[PDB]
RNA sequence: GUGGCAGCCAAGCGUCCAUAGCGACGUUGCUUUUUGAUCCUUCGAUGUCGGCUCUUCCUAUCAUUGCGAAGCAGAAUUCGCC
RNA sequence: GCCUAACUUCUCGCUCAUGAGACCCCAUAAAAGGUGUUGGUUGAUAUUGACAGCAAUCAACUAGCCCUGAAAAUGGAUGGCGCUUAAGCGAGAGACCUAUACUCC
């Protein structure tokens, strides 16, 4: 039997399963598309969640209520102090994936 | 693109079933699968055979539609088809499986040694013209 | 259900006659040619046949003789004009159909298989009214009339050989043009 | 009956079941088989009515767990392997031990990559009509989820270079090879005549 | 717009012809819908013309 | 039925050449070359003679049959291309808002602008071997020029529906831009 | 059977015009979300209405995406398709 | 054909279906349609040159396969895989496999 009234479903089931993470660190499934045109960067960076404050800025945004009005906005400071570069690792593509 | 046709005086080499391995004329053409050959001259009689049993020679002869079995004897004799057919590739291939199939034990045994031997010298002629 | 089982059908001359009575002395000797497997079968459809055409069956009936009839000359090629009679799902339809044969025979049961491949008729529901040999001229079927032709030519497209007596494996190249 | 090595089958241009039959009786019958470029297997049939058959079956997932459902695998060999098993009776120990001896790849590994492989004119796509369609299981396996056709067409382009240049190679060996006969003529008559009496060449 | 242009435009989206039973939009000088949905109905009618 | 054999040729005006092998026509007038693959279908097509290039089908059904014609077209269709050449002549027809053509990307993309009036810009690339071109002379005309018909009808055809009109009856929003004439470059 | 849903012919409606949209007199089907008919399983017991809560599924599609047809000049509306 | 002991055995046709079809009971399908293709029936015209455009053709029927008619709820069933000059549909041929049945011990 149909139920009464329509409602959605609670929760994106695409998040699933509701398990801790493998690791503490986060992994990065994906890289930016890599174009050989552009001089040579990284791509990446760690930081650490230091905490949040709050900040006054003035709004450029054509068109909007708050055009040339200033607004307050909360933020997230990220410390990141440098990281360094202790080796080199290549991919090679084969039938079954990149594998280094 | 092709070369060879089923047409009235084709000889074909009958691949497989009642006959296999002689020579025939096309004397008629039935439907898209059956003709009527006669090979007088190579054991073969007057007969309607399946097109996928047989296989186009180079060889076609001046015969009539339905030609009886003496024209088609005349013709056969007078282009010495058999003669010509047994000079090909074709015909050479089989003569050498006819020998093959009757090796006796000692002519196995004479043909491994004359081989081996053989291969032995055009080895060392091989070397020779390898190094220059 | 009759059949048209057997390679080549067989085909058989069949007279008969109604067994004589007080009344009637001396009866008429009837005639037919058949096509079955064999001389039992020819039997019982000729009487088939006679008890549809003459108040007789086969009980009151005798079989005065059955001979088979063998191709006079099986070396020559001939068009074989059939008429026949047949029974669909639906209804009932007359059919004229053209063969090419070296014998009658084999033009009738060339009839047979075409009948169950183009329409699923099976030989129970199959009259073969006549068979003639036709003229080259007098034939009226396109698949028939295009081998009339004296300068008759064609190569064979597309050959696939089956391998008959050796592994199902292989490394030689398969080729299918023959030129 | 049983074959020594391991059977290699190129599979380009073989109707995708046929060859699977082939290969299953062989595999229940003790051979171990190998079938290289399964990407080129063919499949009678417009593509259209293939892709439609394959997403049925990914429709086929466990409601209550599709980590339990059919395991729909999109690489080519995993195609064929699958079909393989579908004619094999898996679910005892006879059927698994023989399906255990199936290797199906996408290209030829270097493993393979100078070995001469075999065909089965009984199952070559050219025994269809020439008016029908096929498809062809590359592309079917990169349209339903398959990541790696690029990769295995650069490969195999390579792979193809090399052999080209090793073919080159190998006919002036040949005709080296034919000339040394001829050279070799006078010293070996004697032996060319029993060959070719008893009939070799 | 010039008639000539007028002419030029119907030709395109009003001479046509109407699938009864699927609406298809077909030639002005059809027998068959094309469309197998309907299996090919043999009876059509002319767009609606202006009226 | 499958008939015996069924061919048909075509003939090659002066200054022409063919050169077909493999089911590959590779057709060469004074404007170009074209090559066309027909490997979709299994005729035998030869050179019989000088200028004359024969396709014939063996034991063909109808369906294979009807394709013989077909094929003898586009070779034809090739020859005219080499030799005059193909354009399609457009018009555009609007009511109200003129239809604004331009050419740009090296004259290798089509824009459409204020159809029916709307902001939109409507971008239709061209094939290569395909040119455009806005005439001047007679307003509200463009031109699509080319060698091969395939493309150049196809090109032609991409902007003509380009311009649809949506949620408005066509019995009388007849705007946009139609293929008024199909002819050859050089004049017939 | 009843309930629900979908077709076939066209007498008519639709200013004129059988088929835009409908379609009588007739007739062919499909579904098991109605109610009946039956009594096959369960009477050493399958907890028997509804609501609340929560999943998933089907479409015979109300809305939304892309479209075709109008008795489609547009808010609007109707028919149909994926 | 493989699951599965026994042929990718031999002959002739028909069928392309954007999930075709596939074997008594048996595990549903109709009225009505198709200028898909294959055969037939009847009536016409055509070389005193038939239809189309500035050498066969036309029309009406008929019945084989295919197509539309053909919508249901967990993911799912020619038994499955798969099969397309078939491993489908119809007519046939050789051989072969297999009962606690038949013959013999």
């Amino acid at each position: 039997s149909h139920r009464k009234f329509s409602a959605p479903r609670h929760g994106h089931m695409g998040f699933t399963p509701k398990k801790r993470s493998r690791t503490y660190r986060g992994r990065i499934k994906a890289f930016p598309k890599d174009d050989k045109s552009k001089p040579i960067h990284l791509t990446a960076f760690l930081g650490y969640k230091a905490g949040m404050t709050h900040i006054v800025r003035d709004v450029d945004k054509p068109g909007s209520k708050v055009n040339k009005k200033e607004v307050v906005e909360a933020v997230t400071i990220v410390e990141t102090p440098p990281m360094v570069i202790a080796g080199v690792t290549g991919y090679v593509d084969t039938p079954q994936g990149p594998r280094a | 693109v092709f070369n060879r046709v089923v047409q009235i005086g084709r000889v074909v080499f009958i691949a497989s079933g009642k006959d296999q391995g002689k020579l025939a004329a096309i004397v008629n053409v039935i439907d898209g699968n059956r003709v009527q050959i006669d090979g007088p001259s190579s054991d073969v009689t007057r007969t309607v055979r399946n097109l996928k049993d047989l296989q186009l020679t180079k060889f076609v002869l001046k015969l009539r539609v339905g030609q009886r079995t003496k024209g088609v004897k005349a013709a056969f004799d007078a282009a010495k088809v058999t003669e010509n057919f047994q000079k090909t590739q074709w015909a050479k291939k089989i003569a050498q499986r006819a020998i093959r199939a009757k090796l006796t034990d000692f002519e196995r045994y004479k043909l491994m040694k004359a081989k081996q031997m053989r291969n032995r010298i055009v080895r060392v002629e091989l070397a020779k013209l390898k190094k220059a | 259900p009759t059949k048209a089982l057997g390679e080549t059908l067989n085909e058989y001359v069949v007279v008969g006659r109604k067994i004589p009575t007080e009344k009637e002395p001396v009866t008429p000797i009837w005639k037919m040619q058949i096509f079955a497997t064999n001389h039992v079968i020819a039997k019982s459809r000729f009487w088939y046949f006679v008890s549809m055409l003459r108040r007789v069956k086969k009980a009151n009936g005798e079989i005065l003789s059955i001979k088979q009839v063998f191709e006079k000359n099986p070396g020559t090629v001939k068009n074989y004009g059939v008429w026949l009679k047949y029974d669909s799902r639906t209804g009932h339809h007359n059919m004229y159909r053209e063969y090419r044969d070296t014998t009658v025979a084999g033009a009738v049961t060339q009839c047979y298989r075409d009948m169950g491949a183009r329409h699923r008729a099976q030989a129970d529901r199959i009259h073969i009214l006549k068979v003639q040999t036709v003229k080259a001229e007098d034939t009226k079927r396109a698949g028939i009339k295009m081998f009339h032709d004296a300068k008759i030519r064609f190569p064979l497209p597309h050959r696939v050989t089956k391998r008959k007596n050796l592994s199902v494996f292989t490394t030689a190249r398969q080729n299918t043009h023959f030129a | 009956g049983l074959s020594n090595r391991a059977i290699i089958i190129d599979g380009k241009n073989h109707l995708l079941g046929r060859l699977a039959s082939i290969v299953a009786k062989k595999l229940l019958q003790g051979d171990k088989v190998v079938v290289l470029r399964a990407e080129e297997i063919v499949i009678s049939g417009n593509f259209h009515r293939s892709k439609l058959k394959y997403m049925s079956f990914l429709r086929k997932r466990c409601n209550i767990n599709p980590a339990r459902g059919a395991f729909h695998y999109r690489a080519p060999g995993k195609i064929f392997w699958r079909t393989v098993r579908g004619m094999l009776p898996h679910k005892t120990n006879r059927g698994n031990e023989a399906l255990k001896n199936l290797r199906a790849y996408e290209g030829v590994p270097a493993k393979y990559q100078k070995t001469k492989s075999l065909h089965a004119p009984s199952a070559s796509r050219f025994r269809l009509q020439p008016r029908r369609k096929f498809c062809v299981v590359g592309r079917l396996s990169h349209e339903v989820g398959w990541q790696f056709q690029d990769v295995v067409a650069k490969l195999e382009a390579k792979r193809k270079v090399k052999g080209a240049a090793y073919f080159e190679q190998k006919k002036k060996m040949d005709k080296l090879a034919v000339q040394a006969k001829k050279n070799a003529a006078p010293k070996i008559a004697q032996y060319q005549k029993i060959i070719e009496a008893l009939g070799y060449n | 717009i010039e008639p000539s242009l007028r002419q030029l435009a119907q030709k395109y989206n009003c001479d046509k012809q109407i699938c009864r039973k699927c609406y298809a939009r077909l030639p002005p000088r059809a027998s068959n819908c094309r469309k197998k949905k309907c299996g090919h109905s043999s009876e059509l009618r002319i767009k609606k013309k202006l009226k | 039925m499958k008939l015996i054999e069924s061919n048909d040729t075509v003939v090659f005006p002066e200054g022409v050449t063919f050169t077909v092998k493999n089911r590959i026509v590779h057709v060469t007038g004074p404007r170009g070359t074209i090559r066309k693959d027909f490997r979709h279908l299994h005729m035998e097509m030869e050179r019989i003679g000088k200028s004359t290039l024969r396709v014939r089908k063996w034991f063909g059904v109808r369906k294979e049959l009807a394709a013989i014609r077909t094929v003898c077209s586009h070779i034809k269709n090739m020859i005219k291309g080499v030799t005059v050449g193909f354009r399609y002549k457009m018009r555009s027809v609007y009511a109200h808002f003129p239809i604004n053509v331009t050419l740009q990307d090296g004259n290798r993309t089509v824009e459409i602008r204020n159809f029916l009036g709307e902001k939109i810009v409507r971008r239709v690339p061209l094939p290569e071997g395909v040119i455009a071109t806005i005439s001047t002379a007679q307003k509200d005309e463009i031109v699509v020029e080319g060698n091969d018909v395939q493309f150049v009808s196809q090109a032609a055809a991409r902007i003509q529906q380009s311009t649809a009109v949506k949620e408005k009856d066509i019995r009388k929003f007849l705007d946009g831009i139609y293929v008024s004439e199909k002819t050859t470059i050089v004049p017939t």
